[PDB]
């Protein structure tokens, strides 16, 4: 009896799993063990395997919008994201615009790589007055440092108005 | 040993610009890319066992907006599968497939594949290999863009 | 002898006019086409022997400004592959493909192809045939309008 | 005996939606579908016999005015052909078929067809299964939405 | 010497077709007859075959703007209409959008399921002022119904103008 | 030892190629020499050969623009032009709409078959107002003709103006 961990039956035989980096080459016969061989250039397995070959590499397109955030090797798969401004869709499998935040509503921070934009609608003494997938709601002007006085108040979508009265 | 191929792009080896090119690099061994009883020399396949082989290609092309907007608006995307000869120089379609596009929208993405296939008469020495229009729009994934071979059945 | 057939079309018969036809003129033995063990008749392959084939079509439709307008705004480029026998005179379709299209823009040229394949058990007397919607829009080149099928294996 | 499936759409269990979906539902014995000495499972052709196979898919779209208007104007029809193993629960992409299209025009009706076809070296215990991006644009005739596979040789 | 209607020859034999609902199974052989097998769940032959393998019926799909007029058997095929507003066309095998009758002109009644509407001038006392594939000619109005007299007569494109005078 | 212009060596052996016209039928065996055969109907051959089968000639696509220059034969290639307005370009591997000439710019001449047209600026004394793949550049009015003066001298994108004065 054996661990289903690092071990596999074949021929009547508890054979060894061959280690991430590796492939198997050939599969144990009734007189010695498997044969495990390291993965060849560019290619990879993450587990412990009873794997014909190695996996390729996915490929970070730049032309996809695309950029590797982790390298990966012959024990790591490639990490990618999508530039700034995009995020991944599953749906497409490609980087989709990130959506925008109407006026009333701000992006919020910090913003994530490779996820698309949160909105939120701008809280008391803010305001949005634009669509923005990156704009945070920017605070009301302060007319005082205008040489101003507030003639008007502000909304979530306007800034307050400033008059120069006496 | 029955002879075969499938050939995946070589990803880090795809011409740039807009003018129709020989594509002289593909993968042979990694991923899903094998060859057997057959020799790739600078993207042209060798037939070396006269036979019936079944042909086939699938090409894949894509554009992004983060790359700028696509040069000018006559957009044709062609693969031609083509034949040569160490014997004859000159070289002859055997399959051709595509289609004119219009990628100017304002869409954030654009993608097109071509897939074509066929059963020819192969002679030891004759060589296989892919022309493309815009090889810039190339898509370098491996189950997007590969072509291959496998025979079928002896001369006689 | 294992069974085969490449066929490229008759570029001096292609039928004009917008309605959907069958094809019936093929070349069976000039450039790639090519024929054993099957026969062919006005645009149906015949199965001579019992079996698995695996059976294909590309074909390409093509229109330049120097013909004049494209006639209507509706359409839709489509092929059919067809199975007729001796015996049932009705026929069916086994394989379909093909694009709706606007090629009204101002371009000079439009192009489109179409590749479709499969595996099928077919008896001797069963015959393959080609339906296409827009004769008249048929590229006559060879590496572009073909058909062909081959067989694989014995019924058993 | 030699192993082989043609495997047609399920036309009475097509997923509902526009997200990315595993097709779960294939014929094997009515119409032009069959299936020897390969298993079927919700969609998972399982092979049973060490060998390259040839794998091939042809998947067709398709939309009516009388079922309202496309809902957003992003649209991508795509279809992938995957391979899972029993033993690695983890599936990867084999080939990839499709285009980016604007259904939104004022004619009645749209279609779109994909074909994608590879040789590929499978072991006993993997299986091949098929993802469409908008199942409920699927055309459900069998001559239009189907995938197959067929032994060419052994491995050795 | 047999009849080409339920028989048909093979081995210097006579055999009997298979009658529809039945398949050929097996060919007959020099010691027995046909072999014929009921056709499996949703497949049908309509008549007396030597077939392989039964026909799968067409799919009435809803997609394509098509309805079951009649569902078919083992025996008979299914028949599919295009639904209300459209009719079959054989080139485009799809369900294409009815000609509309331009003004002067009227769909002509009862209009036929699956057919593409046929248009007919309006006749004397009778206008149409619209394109449509399911309007007909509809008849000028009667001022005296309003409480008014006729002022102007109608045409073919137009109605009649009613005038309220004294 | 012999030139590779007429021959080829096999099995030990030198053999002589097929000429033009002819395909290689059968390989010399070691009793007899090449067996060369005339190509069919429509098919071709250019040069001394050991080709297995003959070439098809290219069809001149009408629809694609093109029209033969030289109809080919068993031992020259076909030979295609795009007619007038039109050239070859091999990326498209089609017939494009010729160049225009902006005015200021004349279309020069003679206008070369399949070729793209080859702009030049106007020289003194000539004009060019349209936009143009054909048109040359025109040379100004002469008012005397017209029973006039030269009021205003023309440019190379505008004419002269007449004046009738006394
Ligand atoms: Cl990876
Ligand atoms: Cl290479
Ligand atoms: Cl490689
Ligand atoms: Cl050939
Ligand atoms: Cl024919
Ligand atoms: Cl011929
Ligand atoms: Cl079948
Ligand atoms: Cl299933
Ligand atoms: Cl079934
Ligand atoms: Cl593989
Ligand atoms: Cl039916
Ligand atoms: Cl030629
Ligand atoms: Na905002
Ligand atoms: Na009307
Ligand atoms: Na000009």
């Amino acid at each position: 009896p054996c661990t289903q961990e690092r071990h596999y039956e074949h021929l009547g035989r508890c054979c060894s799993r061959c280690e991430p980096g590796k492939y198997l080459s050939s599969k144990c016969t009734p007189t010695s063990d498997s044969v495990c061989l390291p993965c060849g250039p560019d290619e990879y397995l993450d587990t412990w395997n009873e794997e014909d070959k190695c996996l390729l590499h996915k490929v970070c397109d730049a032309g996809k919008a695309l950029v590797a955030v982790d390298p990966g090797n012959h024990t790591a798969p490639r990490r990618c994201a999508c530039t700034a401004g995009y995020h991944w869709n599953s749906d497409c499998e490609c980087c989709r615009r990130n959506t925008e935040c109407a006026p009333g509503f701000g992006a919020q921070h910090p913003l994530q790589l490779n996820k698309d934009t949160v909105c939120t609608p701008c809280l008391l003494g803010f305001f949005s007055d634009v669509f923005s997938s990156t704009d945070k709601c920017k605070p009301w002007t302060n007319c005082t440092l205008l040489g101003k006085l507030e003639a008007h108040q502000g909304t979530t979508e306007s800034d307050v108005v400033c008059s120069s009265s006496m | 040993a029955q002879p075969f191929a499938h050939l995946t792009i070589n990803a880090a080896s795809i011409p740039s610009g807009s003018h129709k090119v020989t594509l002289s690099s593909w993968y042979h061994d990694r991923g899903w890319a094998k060859i057997s009883n057959m020799t790739l020399s600078n993207g042209k396949l060798r037939v070396n066992q006269d036979g019936f082989y079944y042909l086939y290609a699938n090409i894949c092309f894509r554009h992004h907006e983060t790359s700028g907007s696509v040069p000018t608006d006559y957009l044709q995307l062609m693969v031609y599968v083509v034949k040569t000869s160490i014997k004859i120089p000159s070289s002859h379609n055997l399959m051709k497939g595509g289609s004119t596009k219009n990628w100017s929208g304002n869409s954030e993405f654009h993608f097109y594949s071509i897939n074509v296939g066929g059963f020819f008469k192969l002679r030891a020495g004759e060589e296989i290999s892919i022309q493309v229009s815009n090889p810039s729009l190339l898509d370098p994934d491996q189950d997007a863009t590969y072509f291959g071979a496998f025979k079928v059945q002896d001369i006689d």
